[PDB]
């Protein structure tokens, strides 16, 4: 359930992504 | 020996093991948000999935190891790379036209992944030729999620600056996204916006391909959309543009850009206050006919009220708002300041622990004292009203040789 | 030819000639904030100023030709990267110890652009031993401009994860960080934390070596400075702690970080708001008792009092946080939320545009369902009451999978 | 008198800084 802080670039435009089941 | 079994099963004859096993490598890197990817490449499994992508004759497979190698893609750039030196793009590129819809887009999937990691990588996917079937994707019937996958990998090519994309590939870019930018889905409009303020961020030579691309006119307007993610694309967007040449913020502001500042400068949040008083910096910052066209938008008052009241980042950029000014303005548009009351609130910053915030005031106050021949007797009476020639004097105590000369220099040129 | 002749003077006999030739160099990289650094590297006078370093029969030609490089190792990755492979680094190195202080200084500043261009350039500096010496300047006696440049070349040595610095670094860092976390001045206090902040987002072993050097207990209490940008480096970094194991969380919490959060969550600046709903959201992920921790604190009330009422970037952070709860909470717990009165404003966000919003209401809800054996009817009919049930039912059309088949399972479960 | 925009993260550390005159 932890969540690592994402940056305000990072949240409106995500270099990467993994799709998730 | 389970993550054995399942790279040994990978290469099985029995297509149904061969298919479990492969969706049981990529349920691991997708069952949750820790994937064990390291694991998976130690284990040797990465030369299994690249040559499932080959498997024509099974587009279920095909599938699933795209997406399990999507997800490898996504981690650590070492982890891309080891994808990379797998040689799996050229057979990414070639599933971008497979004629299952589910292969093509997890295809496009993956190579956003590789494409996000870095310039170098970008320039990889670029050199074999990705761009155009990608954008090629773009048509009245492609569905709105695989849409959204295609201007975020759009997003990824134009991200990096160091160096920015190729001036071919921009060239291919800008007439997407001048049809994307009246798309109606906000998601894919936050993206195209996005995506033309890291264009504009990248030189001068950009910002004018931009200009160029007629794309100016259906931005500027996007500053007062209902949504306050397009809002704030956009604001940085035209912000990096009128960090350009005269010419170029002219174009913007010849869109009616600055009438949307007075929602701007009052909005909700802070960081679009900070953002909008940037934005006003680099015009003050421009000739004295842009300078007029803040006074005569009557935007001065309200940059003002932020310079005393506002948070420190929107005062920051406040302070160099109005020290451009003194050095642009005719005399008649710094005057124009003194009247409006500039002086306290502009001297009340002369005390904070930012160097350049400091050293940002005594420019504009020795602008303003030099402009101001008549004057300067006034000026300077009002600079001690409120306390600002107490803080100019201990200011000649302080660590920073540019700081305290200059305040030696203001105190004995007029005071 | 006035740059030919600025170069051809660099290498003159003459040491007048030579050191105005190195002068003028370093004036154009140094007089405005748009160097002609290309212009410079392809004269051919990276090797001249390389040379110049040699000579410590000159400390004003050092000192010069220290500037120079350490403004073209300011620019693009390629002009970093021409600075390296002149071989300047170990001579920036023996630098480091020259008895002119202002040499020495400089010879800094050029190492940490290097260090700052990326974790390949950092690691090579590393790997020519730079931790040590640069950490030796700390001192009583080091003035404070100095030690300002000492403290953001320790924050370059931390800023890049892709791959962490090496654990022989970090652990040398760590007492360096232990020992400037109490000083003084502000400057020095923000880049230690950032500093922190860095170390404890490289993952939960690297959490585990800054618990393991004692700096908690001194990091915490920050959280109520007085300078809002130490709260911020401070929440970011505790922040990151929380992200490990529920015994690292245990850590922070035992030092009264709780205690610190009401005036978090009423600060006048969002981003704080924000940034301690995430942080409270990574403890009601946590244990029952660190969930009970919460409640304790009296801050459930708070968090939904900014689930309503925030602004949207906190509001996903509360959803966060109360979804969390759910899952990890007793049935007392999540009974004290429906007490505070979680549902109407909980079931509000089920019409955002962000997906992954609704699917962690929608997980929230179903949860809450699924452990109010008997109180299953009265926490139904609140869900209808304040128009949930209505969304839940048209979230059943939306065009997520995830999204629409749990909008099914609670109608048909719970409706 | 034109300044690009610099991030948030950026701001509070600068990863590269030039001496200006």
């Amino acid at each position: 359930g932890k969540r690592k802080l994402i940056t305000s670039e990072e949240e409106r435009s995500p270099a990467k992504r993994g799709r998730k089941s | 020996t389970s993550l054995e079994a399942i790279v040994q099963n990978a290469s099985s004859d029995n297509q149904g093991i061969q298919l479990s096993a492969v969706q049981a490598a990529r349920k691991l890197l997708s069952s949750d948000r820790n994937p064990p990817i390291d694991d998976l490449i130690k284990s040797g499994i990465l030369p299994i999935l690249v040559h499932c992508l080959e498997r024509d004759d099974n587009p279920s497979l095909q599938f699933e190891a795209a997406w399990a190698l999507t997800n490898i893609a996504s981690g650590t750039s070492e982890q891309t790379q080891a994808v990379v030196q797998s040689n799996a793009v050229p057979l990414f590129l070639r599933l971008l036209h497979s004629p299952h819809q589910n292969v093509c887009e997890q295809a496009v999937w993956a190579l956003g992944n590789i494409i996000g990691d870095g310039p170098q990588c970008r320039d990889y996917v670029i050199s074999l030729g990705v761009v155009k079937p990608l954008l090629s994707f773009i048509s009245p019937s492609i569905p709105i999620t695989f849409l959204r996958n295609v201007t975020w990998v759009m997003v990824n090519l134009c991200r990096h600056k160091d160096p920015p994309p190729p001036m071919e590939t921009i060239q291919e870019i800008l007439p997407a996204l001048c049809v994307l930018i009246h798309h109606t889905d906000v998601n894919i409009l936050v993206d195209t916006v996005w995506a033309l303020s890291y264009l504009t961020d990248a030189g001068n030579e950009q910002i004018q391909m931009v200009i160029d691309s007629g794309i100016v006119p259906h931005l500027v307007p996007l500053l007062s959309h209902q949504e306050v993610k397009v809002q704030t694309a956009a604001l940085r967007a035209v912000g990096n543009i009128v960090t350009g040449t005269d010419e170029q913020t002219q174009v913007v502001l010849n869109c009616d850009a600055l009438s949307h500042f007075p929602a701007l400068l009052t909005h909700p949040k802070e960081k679009i206050n900070k953002e909008a008083v940037w934005f006003l910096s680099n015009i003050t910052a421009g000739n004295q006919q842009q300078v007029q066209a803040v006074i005569d938008a009557n935007l001065v008052p309200m940059i003002i009220h932020l310079l005393d009241k506002g948070d420190f980042g929107t005062q920051k950029e406040a302070a160099w708002a109005i020290s451009n000014l003194t050095i642009s303005g005719r005399k008649d548009q710094v005057a124009y300041l003194i009247q409006q009351n500039v002086i306290p609130p502009f001297c009340n910053l002369l005390t904070v622990k930012d160097a350049q915030v400091v050293q940002v005031v005594l420019d504009g106050l020795s602008n303003i004292l030099k402009m101001a021949e008549d004057e300067a007797e006034t000026i300077g009476n009002l600079i001690e009203e409120c306390g600002g020639l107490e803080k100019i004097e201990q200011l000649q105590n302080h660590e920073n040789e540019d700081i305290y000369k200059l305040a030696y220099e203001i105190i004995d040129q007029f005071f």
